[PDB]
Formats: C-alpha cells, structure tokens, sequence
C-alpha cells in the first residue's frame, strides 16, 4: 500500500508560522532547516494514550510560506 | 500575489489526505502579473 501515514504534509500562507489545528500539543525538541532563520520545532499530542507527532516550518522561498507534518492520525474530535 | 490561506486546511479531516493536497503546494489562480 503507498506510503502516506508517516508523512501526512500540510501547506498554507501566513504572515507568521504560529497556527492552529484544532489539536492540544506539546513541544518535545528542535531542529535547524536550510535558507530560513526559524527553527522547525517538533510536538506531540497530550491526549491520553495518543502517539501522533507534528513538525512545523517555515520555507526557504519566501517569509509568508508554512508547512506542517503530521505523523500518524487522532481518533479523538475533542481537542 | 494570491491571498494568506492561514486556516483553509486546519479542518479535522479523517484521511491521510486534506482536501486542498498539492505538490506541498500552488496557487491554481491565474497570476495578474509576470512571475
Ligand atoms: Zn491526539
């Protein structure tokens, strides 16, 4: 089956890389990226017993350019 | 320039795909200036 649920990408534009999903988070670490001065940062759900992680950055191209990458899917709609 | 979709894929969508899938990801609009 195609290789997806690892790597669940999500684009948008903002004047800032700070967004909402409608998830409760926390950031467990950080890493740096190419061509852009802001870190990506890394979360993890705090849901009780939910294993799904994020990393959100910002591109090299532009300052108005965001991604977020999920890793694996919430069976919860509560927050 | 094409507008800050900020929100427009933050939905709580069940598959491993959002509805606004791209090649991660481009303004389908068409550009009333040169690029
Ligand atoms: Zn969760």
């Amino acid at each position: 089956k195609t290789v997806r649920e690892p790597r669940i990408v999500v684009q948008t534009t903002s004047c800032i890389d700070i967004l909402d999903d409608g998830y409760r988070w926390r950031k467990y670490g950080q890493k740096v990226v190419c061509g852009n001065p802001n870190p990506r940062s890394y979360y993890k759900c705090t849901t009780i017993g939910c294993p799904v992680r994020k990393h959100v950055e910002r591109a090299s191209h532009d300052m108005r350019a965001v991604i977020t990458t999920y890793e694996g899917k919430h069976n919860h709609d509560v927050p | 320039s094409n507008p800050m979709r900020v929100q427009t894929c933050a939905s709580k969508f069940r598959e491993l795909v959002q509805e606004l899938t791209g090649q991660d990801a481009v303004d389908l609009q068409p550009e009333p200036i040169y690029s």
